[PDB]
RNA sequence: CGCGGGGUGGAGCAGCCGGUAGCUCGUCGGGCUCAUAACCCGAAGGUCGUCGGUUCAAAUCCGGCCCCCGCAACCA
RNA sequence: CGCGGGGUGGAGCAGCCGGUAGCUCGUCGGGCUCAUAACCCGAAGGUCGUCGGUUCAAAUCCGGCCCCCGCAACCA
RNA sequence: CUUGAGUCUCGUAGAGGGGGGUAGAAUUCCAGGUGUAGCGGUGAAAUGCGUAGAGAUCUGGAGGAAUACCGGUGGCGAAGGCGGCCCCCUGGACGAAGACUGACGCUCAGGUGCGAAAGCGUGGGGAGCAAACAGGAUUAGAUACCCUGGUAGUCCACGCCGUAAACGAUGUCGACUUGGAGGUUGUGCCCUUGAGGCGUGGCUUCCGGAGCUAACGCGUUAAGUCGACCGCCUGGGGAGUACGGCCGCAAGGUUAAAACUCAAAUGAAUUGACGGGGGCCCGCACAAGCGGUGGAGCAUGUGGUUUAAUUCGAUAACGCGA
RNA sequence: UGAGCCUUGAUGUGUAGGAUAGGUGGGAGGCUUUGAAGUGUGGACGCCAGUCUGCAUGGAGCCGACCUUGAAAUACCACC
């Protein structure tokens, strides 16, 4: 807004494991309100994710997100008669949440049947560096290097 | 190909591309590279970025004559004057003179039209 | 602005002092009068605002000055 | 009839040794874009005219056939 | 009469081999627009003058007729 | 007679004028070297130039035009105008003292001359720029703005043209009326004890007093206070046009009406509103996000159409009065 | 500057692999004081693994069918 920046309001840390990125996760992954289906899906997933690669569940979650967190990203300015795409450096906060709403909008566009199920494969794409996630985070990318030029 | 230690760049900075081009010191040239011939276009190439990369694509070419020294003429005002030079020092040359080589008449040939816009 | 660099002087020092000479030489702004062609009428006219501009900056705003603001 | 060029991904131009199987525009997806063309990423389209053979590498070297060229000569 | 051009979607200009059936403005819907024209998307309007035939491709190659052109010649 | 006007003496500064030389930078082209795929251009493109080697880069040559810096609300000129250096011819201005002439002055209808740019004629020249023209864009269209080219012309010589917002939109000459801050160019004195101190002349920029002015503003360079002479104005349009004359190669200039027509037309300033003017600031205004509407079926209101009637109203109206 | 030729030298990565296998026939040991393996490198090619080769040093050994393979040794060989 124009005339004050305010301070992010309060997140409690999930039952299970305590910790303050899951909430947001679940909070992202929610729908209508309804928070406990969410978490429990939220919560699915990462369960089935623990059995397949092994490490704690949040250690292999926090690895799959790193695998799809942007350095960078685009704004518009077009102060010129055509618009000219301008990288910018994406701070802390942003990444973070950037990369949760793209896994999980990937998970929506999975094919697979169960909400839980298709989170749980996009996790383990992210993991290993395929699934739609990471291709979304690499467009990102290249296009922030197409427009390096501007800065 | 004879290899030579010490030679020229010169910058022609324009404002819609930039040119580098090194050469021997008697003038003949080794090698050259363009903002536009690094894949730069419209209002890409008119940038200190895209002079930047074009002087490090021309300091590449001429690595097989294994030049040292160099000094530099920048001709014409635009963004890769400064950024150019930058590239080339970071190309790893040592940089000797810098000269800066506009073309200035004393009131000689009239110039085109002021554009209206 | 013929430059040279000096024995062991920083490569950056050097691009300063070349900008610097640059600079005052005024290139750039000559390069930038002379890249079209300016009417005698339209340099007359520029050159005679601008001296009324800097006199009224010199002599208004000193009038204004003698009196404080708050 | 004889003699030189060779025959391809929707069209075209594909790196002397047979192991590389392409690039432009084109269609679709998306991203940007006020727009469009542009720009970026990725994707479907093969026979290499054909019949065979030297060889694990073959369309890629050779024997024949069908065409596209180019030839220059002929014609009672 | 004889000889060259050919005959279309409201008007016009439609890619040598007969299998492509169009584009402009026009009318309607909508979207934007302060407005309008513009811009974008989509939509109704065919016979291909006609009678036939070579052929599964025909208005699309041919035989005749009706017109539109253009011809240049004629006229007691 | 000497105050006005002029001459003589010595200096001063000046892009004042005319002629003739010359310098350097830069553009263009030519010839050649190096070298390799782009260059160029724009908001973005494309036309255009490029592998027949461009662009870039270096060497040599040609030619034309103009003179960076100095350079300044600096200077000179009646105005137009005048800008690299040199030389030749040449006009004016100012100051310093003296000496002389002795009203010789001011203004000026007709008249005569000079008079930017464009334009015309004849002959030269032609780098760059560029009306016209051509192509590429933009656009609904784009006979424009932008891009790529490009001829008259711009340059020189000699003639003509005789007009410009040829403006200070302010005729010329003279006298008088409070001030400040400068610039420039002289000149007198003063220990120049220092770039200074005190004067006194010329030209010149800005501010401002009295006064003047419709106000804006002008204000010792008047638009103040007066005198001399001239020029010009008499509502807006029609019209600086027609006819006629004079001039001109022509383009056209100059002189200059009438009918008819309207009740305005104008000037300055004031308050608003507006601006694809400028500054500062705000709002789910955008941006950042989440969920919708627009497609489907139904509910509901409206438009329309239909009807005997489809009640009337609302149209920031349309689940509104209801 | 182009381009032939008597000749004597070099050149040749399917994957199986000692690793930069052109093919046929005569063949089981060719070279080594008109100087063998190991070292120093000058110039070439290159699929970056290496290969040929000059000069110096060294002075008494390296390479064979091998294990594999559609085809076996550049152990000598002539034809191209």
């Amino acid at each position: 807004p124009r005339r004050r920046v305010i301070g992010q309001r309060k997140i409690l840390p999930d039952p299970k494991f305590g910790s303050e990125l899951l909430a947001k996760f679940v909070n992202i992954l929610m729908v209508d309100g309804k928070k406990s289906t969410a978490e429990s899906i939220v919560y699915s997933a990462l369960e089935t994710l623990a059995q397949r690669s092994g490490k704690s569940e949040l250690e292999a979650f926090e690895v799959a997100l790193e695998n799809v967190r942007p350095t960078v990203e685009v704004k518009s300015r077009r102060v010129g008669g055509s618009t000219y795409q301008v990288p910018v450096e994406v701070r802390p906060v942003r990444r973070n949440a950037l990369a949760m709403r793209w896994i999980v909008e990937a998970a929506r566009k999975r094919g697979d049947k169960s909400m839980a199920l298709r989170l749980a494969n996009e996790l383990s794409d992210a993991a290993e560096n395929k699934g739609t996630a990471v291709k979304k985070r690499e467009d990102v990318h290249r296009m922030a290097e197409a427009n390096k030029a501007f800065a | 190909r004879k290899q030579v230690s010490d030679g020229v760049a010169h910058i022609h900075a324009s404002f819609n591309n930039t040119i580098v081009t090194i050469t021997d010191r008697q003038g003949n040239a080794l090698g050259w590279a363009t903002a536009g011939g690094s894949g730069f276009r419209g209002s890409r190439k008119s940038t200190p970025f895209a002079a930047q990369v074009a002087a490090e694509r021309c300091a590449d070419a001429v690595k097989e004559y294994g030049i040292k020294n160099l000094e530099v003429m920048v001709k014409g005002p635009g963004p890769g004057r400064e950024s150019t030079i930058r590239a080339l020092n970071a190309a790893g040359f040592r940089i000797t003179n810098i000269t800066d080589v506009t073309p200035i008449p004393h009131n000689g040939c009239r110039p085109p039209k002021k554009r209206r816009v | 602005p013929v430059i040279k660099v000096r024995e062991n002087e920083p490569f950056d020092v050097a691009l300063r002092r070349f900008k610097r000479s640059c600079e005052k030489a005024g290139v750039l702004a000559e390069v930038r009068r002379r890249e079209f062609y300016e009417k005698p009428t339209t340099e007359r006219k520029r050159a005679k605002a601008s001296a009324v501009k800097r006199h009224a900056k010199k002599l208004a705003r000193e009038n204004a000055r003698r009196t404080r603001l708050y």
